[PDB]
């Protein structure tokens, strides 16, 4: 098994449980309705570090927080137009899902592959840990399913003279 | 950290790392894909139970093994368990490590580009190069030169070699393995008046062979034998609560490697064919190879066979020389692990075919035109 | 369900009711047509003569300059010239269905003449098939440029009737597959165990026309395409010339027919995805 | 992708006659899971007074097969439909008041009590039945 | 020891008559009713809404029975019991946006607050007013209040700052008061006016508390660093931050030992003597209200054909967190025995629930303080 | 707000909503007009007369009972029941939801389609599901590999799974549950005297069953028993203040289910009968299936049975067998409180059939919205 992907992502979540921070305040200067507070951060000391986290040399991952919500990127090894394009197909179909699930930062976004907005509502509306430890592993198993396409469009190219020809 | 080998082949898989002592990635090399209407519609299950989880729902399956024009055609089925090497044996990419692939003799032209059409442009590896299995055998021995069998669960070969130089025209590959036995052992279940006798018997047909088989001593001696005696007939457990008792076949049916014959077919049987190997070789050495005969295979450890196979082949040879016959514990089991071994000489990867040889002008740097 | 005839469905069921309205004896409404088939066409149809009791089909086509060359006309002067009609302007040429061109058994033409594109492609590859029966190799290829991001010309040898290619790759995920599954053609015919010399070449035109490995390690289809005579007998042919007329053009069609599809997979896997997203609860 | 009513900007300049030389107007749109008005000055319009009209066509048919047990029979239920409008169209109309409307039917012959005829298409044979009242009744 | 929700409030406070019996809430959005200890049963006692802005604090004078009521909206009032039902009673602030917390001067003399506007609302009562008025501190400090401590004496105070700065400050007000005793800290106590700072802009300061004399004092931002000063020491200060999920709470529970808890949802021990910096822990203090027996297998038959979170996980065991613990918890106090000799104590979750706990199984030692 | 839940079948009436722990219609499933004259004017009345209804008026009533077959055959006796059904009984609005319908297989097939153009082309209904009715049982159960038993009045099944499977030559499915084995019971107690019986105490026979009545446990032993003691022998009671006393009639004939052969019908004991078609299969099963095997309906409940039953399948089965016996108390309405259950999940909505395709398809081929 990729063992240090153990490590990896034991680390974290020893980051999301140093920092499991959101929880909120509306206003003191300025309006109460709580904002993307990951966009719209004026200033450091109330908030959470800026960061980016390499896996190896392609990959990393970006995390960026508010004290109340968070950014994240993450960043993939594959560069084939034949590795993306084609997943894209999907990138393009994936984005309107999106809006039955609420919180990514709806883009395939570049430099990384993705990204997501995440906020202290979340925290409120179900659930504890088994939250996380869905989340952050979920995220590899959507890249497993790659594998699963992956024979799925090779196949389709054994679609090919396996129809047009082998009608005869 | 690593680099890739494996029993890619047929039986079983039996793969590892580089440098282990054992196989460790082990199940058939055979899978099963539900024969049903799912009457349970919805009940969450992918479309196939694999080697040991086709065996532990074998009553719902379809399974393939295809034609004997190879050992299969349709390889793009182990399309799905090259996945299932790579995340249901191993969770990893091939694609991070060199890889110790293998092929047999003799393959007919499309095998490698077609191969490695799939081992770069899909498993990506940085760089690879493909083995002939027979003297992997002999590195676990530490030899290099004698005559080594094959008889296995794909196929037979039988293969003289000299620190290399091994024989073009004495090397002997056969289509033959232990997949093949059962067609005729099989129809005796209605001279068993078993009203009850399946294509998933197979398996415990197999299994009890595997058990209590052996092959005859002296045959005629076991027939007169069979004809005034039933100590042969051995209890075997069936999964309702019944046994049956049986065990004349158990050596009857081990007598058609030397009797092909069995089913009209005109091949000799088995030392008769081999010999011809050592007919064809060297005159000169004949003396010498009585001290290097080397034998092995899952096919390979039943009793009886031994001193039969010896005095059969004692049958074709003069005596005047000095006999070594050799044939280790875990024989079977044994040649993945000489082979996972030779990586440790370094100098076997520098053979290798980079992805990038394979990308310039495609596998057409190396494929079959190439010898 | 994906098939196809040569004989049009729009135009056949149209003029065979204008030709039981012609047995009728009706009055008009306003017919003009022009449209496009495989190959480049430009289809048209018309009330030409201007009165009530006329119909015109024409064509136009620019490599018409390269194939009006050829002595395709006498076959088709048989199955058409049957017929009495007039070149049109602008089209290289028209059939006029006037309503006093019909014959008794009215039905009986409306397949053929619909059936025409193809059959004038097969009214000069005849000449190809004539050179293969009397020995010739080489002979009097025609040169034709219905596609330019492409090529191809017909041509003749003793044993084998020959047709030749060249396509332009535009992307990898093409090529991927182009370099391969007619690899599996080229080495692969168990299962369709009929066809011909097809030889989808990455690079390769063949020697007398243009030279071989032509293309950028992979990016030109020079595809070419030879004839055992148990195809050039006069039969095990016609069936395989239809296939060609439409051949790659309809297969690039059903390229995107299966880009589609893979969607039900997707649709599935999405819609789990959704399914899998509640469990963190 | 043009919304619908702009192939009917077409007809209305092909009706082209004096006069026909400005954008101001109102269409009157009807159809069978559609109908709809539209506010329409020069192209401008305005949200809620352009109207969508949800009410149509499906919805008077199925309605019409409930009239089915008014009178006639010998039909697979849904060959019922088909039967159901293959009378309608050419047939039904408005009446100034029911309560006269009636006598002509129970009275004044043909004109008003026609007759159809078609297949009970359980097995292609036929079925001679009633028209009448249900004229007048479906509009 | 024993818990129950009677129903499912997020309990965002909770606030008492002294004799812990009436449980007033912050609720979800403007929607409150206080409820009742019926023994060990909880029952509604009141409706109240028009303080609108949702509700933030309270504090509730808990002998006299007046919440000063806070949150977002200026009608902010002394609740009090008008025997009919908690009812306003107003207060004037130069406040914007917010009250989140307010303080009784110890003495009940006033209270201090925390604005949705950068400041300190100095309120003081006006029989002329027939209301409080107040007077602003928006300079010297930057940025508004969290949390709040008055030092016994009750004109002195401390509190837990967004303008991060960890300052001590003198707010006496000439209509209502007179000043403070020599503060060692700093003495120049007037309105307005700073006393000491440990340099620390290290987080906002989200939890403020004297020792059981106020002799010295803690902080915790929720950043979570965990600090004090101690005067006697010679106005000395010290600093830590957790190993654990960040802060909901902390406090003294003697001079030298404190307990916290964080998202962790589980309280932990924190001990001390006077060794300045020597800032030390002493482990996770609860034990779960659960036991592994738990299971309905017919229902788990069911929805696994559907498949809603249908992988099983202790996570679960606490919705997520394991322990009991959660979607979340929410606060904790003591209930009785004190910063000295507790007898109980309790906590509050999003689950709505009453909670009390195993207290004195922990009263195993003697003694603390050493001077370094 | 829920979609109704119903043993629409046989036996006793048992409905309600989905998400229930039970029915709350439940009375019998009868048809009631009368024949006396009409007489005191004060009685006034409409024509007939449902269940409770047909009890009230017993005396003066025609009463009648669909289940042709098994089958509850026309569709006028339904429709007025099913009107009190609704309305009345449940209080309800049928056009409120969906239902959860059900049906058993090898019925006559346009038979659904007018079903349905009564339960829309009538009853106007949203939607509805007809779930198979031993599917039912695998909420209630739990289970989804094993033996599912049906036997209430008015029909047999009896249903193998292994994660469905359901097997078209190895199930067993019956014209009725129990039912008629009281013709017997009246063919006996006719000789305690009863030239004193009628048509209308079928039902009532069927009491005394339910009383007193049980499994016969070791039946030769049991008739040399009752040939030979009193100890059987217990009392019964009648309207009008009468004692009767009964004993070995209340073992007779609760044999014939191991008897039908008494009456010469072709089953034998029935689960002797069934353990043939069972024989049509998997040997693997067979212990896991012995070890899954689950009862419910009305006449599955009597005493007696299982510790007669276990000890008669084992007089079938092969050796080393454990067992599972999944026969609640209630057993008869865990069928009913399964599909209360079913109606819950997700997955089961996502194909509800409404009406509005019903309103487009006509009946013409809603057996192919079917399999």
């Amino acid at each position: 098994m990729t063992a240090t992907l153990r490590p990896y992502l034991s680390a974290v979540r020893a980051t999301l449980q140093a920092a499991l921070c959101l929880e909120n305040f509306s206003s003191q200067v300025v309006e109460r309705h709580n904002k993307p507070e990951v966009e719209v951060r004026s200033s450091k000391e109330l908030l959470l570090q800026p960061v980016t986290i390499s896996r190896n040399e392609k990959e990393k991952v970006l995390i960026e927080g508010s004290i109340n919500s968070v950014r994240v990127s993450i960043a993939v090894k594959q560069a084939d137009e034949i590795e993306k394009i084609l997943c894209h197909k999907f990138m393009r179909f994936m984005m309107m899902r999106a809006e039955n699930f609420f919180i990514l930062r709806r883009k395939p976004v570049e430099g990384y592959d993705i990204s997501f907005l995440i906020t202290n509502f979340h925290t409120e509306q179900m659930y504890k840990h088994k939250l996380v430890d869905f989340v952050i592993h979920f995220m590899e198993e959507i890249d497993k399913e790659i594998s699963e396409m992956k024979l799925s469009v090779n196949a389709r190219a054994r679609i090919v003279a396996e129809e047009f020809l082998k009608n005869f | 950290t690593t680099a890739l080998v494996c029993d890619n082949g047929s039986g079983l898989v039996k793969a590892g790392f580089a440098g282990d002592d054992a196989p460790r990635a082990v199940f058939p090399s055979i899978v099963g894909r539900p024969r049903h209407q799912g009457v349970m519609v919805g009940m969450g299950q992918k479309d196939s139970y694999v080697g040991d989880e086709a065996q532990s729902k074998r009553g719902i399956l379809t399974l393939k093994y295809p034609i004997e024009h190879g050992i299969i055609t349709n390889w793009d089925d182990m399309e799905k368990i090259w996945h299932h090497t790579f995340y249901n044996e191993l969770r990893v990419a091939p694609e991070e490590h060199p890889t110790l692939l293998t092929e047999a003799p003799l393959n007919p032209k499309a095998n490698r580009e077609k191969m490695t059409q799939i081992m770069f442009e899909t498993f990506n590896v940085p760089a690879m190069y493909v083995a002939i299995q027979a003297v992997l055998s002999l590195y676990a021995s530490g030899r290099t030169t004698g005559i080594v069998l094959d008889s296995g669960d794909g196929v037979t070969h039988n293969v003289p070699i000299y620190e290399g130089y091994a024989l073009p025209h004495a090397i002997m590959r056969l289509d033959l393995a232990g997949r093949d036995l059962t067609d005729y052992l099989m129809k005796i279940l209605t001279e068993r008046g078993y009203s009850f006798v399946t294509t998933a018997e197979r398996e415990i047909v197999r299994d009890i062979k595997e058990k209590l088989c052996y092959v005859a001593l002296d045959f005629e001696n076991e027939m007169a034998t069979a004809a005034s005696s039933s100590s042969l007939e051995k209890s075997y457990e069936l999964p309702d609560g019944q046994v049956i008792t049986i065990g004349n076949e158990r050596f009857r049916c081990p007598e058609t490697l030397f009797q092909p014959s069995f089913i009209g077919m005109e091949s000799a049987g088995i030392h008769e064919t081999t010999y011809n190997s050592i007919m064809k070789c060297d005159i000169d050495i004949r003396k010498d190879l009585y001290a290097n005969n080397v034998m092995s295979g899952g096919t390979t450890m039943y009793p009886g066979i031994a001193d039969r196979m010896q005095k059969e082949i004692t049958a074709l040879a003069p005596s005047t020389m000095k006999i070594k016959i050799i044939a280790p514990p875990e024989r079977k089991y044994s040649v993945w692990i000489g082979g996972s071994i030779l990586a440790s000489l370094s100098t076997f990867q520098q053979m290798w075919i980079t992805k990038q040889e394979y990308d310039e002008a495609g596998p057409s740097i190396v494929h079959r035109k190439c010898f | 369900m994906i098939l196809l005839e040569v004989n049009n469905r729009i135009i056949e069921e149209t003029l065979a009711l204008k030709f039981e309205n012609a047995a009728a004896g009706n009055k008009p409404e306003a017919v003009e047509v022009t449209f496009a088939d495989f190959d480049g066409v430009l289809y048209h149809i018309s009330n030409p003569n201007g009165d009530k009791t006329k119909v015109m089909v024409s064509i136009s086509l620019k490599f018409y300059k390269e194939l009006q060359a050829h002595g395709a006309d006498e076959l088709l002067k048989r199955v058409y010239g049957s017929y009495l009609v007039n070149p049109e302007s602008g089209y290289n040429v028209s059939l006029l269905y006037d309503l006093e061109n019909l014959p008794a058994s009215k039905d009986s033409i409306v397949h053929q003449a619909g059936m025409l594109k193809r059959n004038c492609f097969a009214s000069v590859f005849e000449k190809y098939f004539q050179f293969q029966e009397e020995g010739k190799e080489g002979e009097n290829r025609a040169v034709i440029h219905y596609r330019d991001d492409e090529t191809m010309y017909v041509e003749s040898k003793k044993d084998r009737v020959t047709v030749v290619f060249s396509t332009v790759f535009k992307d990898d995920d093409d090529v991927v597959i182009g370099k391969v599954f007619m690899q599996e053609f080229k080495e692969g015919r168990r299962a369709s165990h009929t066809a011909p010399q097809v030889l989808f070449s990455h690079r390769e035109p063949p020697l007398e026309l243009k030279d071989t490995d032509a293309a950028v390690g992979d990016n030109i289809g020079y595809i070419t395409f030879v004839l055992f005579p148990r195809h050039t007998n006069a039969s095990a042919r016609d069936n395989t010339i239809n296939l060609i007329h439409t051949f790659r053009d309809y297969l690039h069609y059903h390229i995107k027919c299966s880009k589609a599809y893979i969607h039900t997979r997707m649709r599935a896997k999405t819609s789990d995805f959704l399914k899998v997203l509640n469990r963190a609860r | 992708i043009a919304v619908q009513a702009v192939l009917a900007l077409a007809a209305s300049w092909t009706s082209r006659q004096v006069g026909e030389r400005t954008l101001t107007g109102t269409v009157i749109d009807s159809g069978d899971g559609v109908t709809h008005v539209i506010p329409v000055a020069e192209g401008y319009v305005i949200g809620s007074c352009i109207k969508h009209i949800p009410i149509a066509g499906r919805d008077i048919t199925y309605f019409i097969q409930q009239l089915l047990r008014d009178r006639e029979v010998g039909i697979p239920p849904e060959q019922s439909l088909e039967t159901a409008k293959a009378v309608k169209e050419r047939y039904s109309y408005v009446c100034p008041d029911l309560v006269k409307e009636f006598n002509k039917y129970d009275t004044d012959g043909s004109k008003w009590i026609k007759q159809y005829t078609g297949i009970n298409a359980i097995s292609k044979k036929e079925f001679s039945i009633d028209v009448g009242y249900e004229r007048f009744l479906g509009p | 020891m024993a818990y129950h929700s009677f129903l499912v409030e997020p309990i965002s406070c909770h606030a008492w008559n002294k004799d812990r019996t009436q449980i007033a809430i912050c609720p979800n959005n403007h929607e409150v009713h206080i409820y009742e200890k019926s023994g060990n049963k909880w029952v509604q006692v009141h409706e109240l809404k028009e303080h609108n802005g949702q509700v933030t604090g309270v504090d509730w004078a808990p002998d006299s029975n007046r919440i000063v009521t806070c949150g977002t909206d200026r009608n902010a009032y002394v609740w009090t019991l008008k025997g009919r039902t908690w009812k306003p009673t107003l207060v004037i602030l130069r406040i914007n946006r917010a009250a989140r917390c307010v303080r009784w001067a110890p003495n009940e003399k006033k209270f201090a607050v925390g604005s949705g506007s950068r400041v300190i609302s100095i309120c003081y009562f006006e029989q002329e007013n027939d209301w409080w008025v107040c007077k602003h501190i928006k300079k010297p400090i930057r940025s508004t209040v969290l949390s709040l401590d008055w030092h016994p004496n009750s004109v002195l105070l401390a509190a837990g700052s967004c303008d991060f700065k960890c300052r001590i400050f003198s707010a006496y007000i000439k209509e209502v008061e007179e000043r403070p005793a020599p503060t060692p800290w700093g003495s120049k106590m007037p309105f307005g006016e700073l006393m000491f700072e440990s340099s620390s802009s290290c987080g906002w300061v989200h939890g403020v508390c004297f020792s059981a004399n106020g002799s010295r004092v803690a902080w915790v931002s929720h950043d979570s660093t965990v600090c004090l000063a101690d005067a006697d020491k010679k106005m000395a200060v010290a600093t830590l931050a957790s190993e654990t999920l960040p802060l909901l709470a902390v406090t003294f529970i003697t001079e030298s030992s404190l307990v916290a808890a964080g998202h962790d949802c589980f309280p932990v021990l924190f001990t001390y003597d006077s060794a300045a910096g020597k800032l030390s822990f002493g482990g996770r203090l609860d034990v779960p209200k659960q036991s592994s027996q738990r299971g309905l297998t017919a229902r788990e038959r069911f929805q696994n054909l559907d498949k809603k979170a249908s992988s099983e996980g202790s996570a679960a065991a606490g919705a997520g967190l394991d322990s009991l613990h959660k979607n979340s918890v929410s606060q904790i106090s003591v209930l009785s025995g004190g910063k000295a000799k507790c007898s109980q104590f309790c906590t509050t979750g999003m689950d709505g629930g009453m909670s009390i706990w195993d207290v004195r199984s922990l009263e195993s030692a003697l003694k603390d303080l050493k001077i370094v």
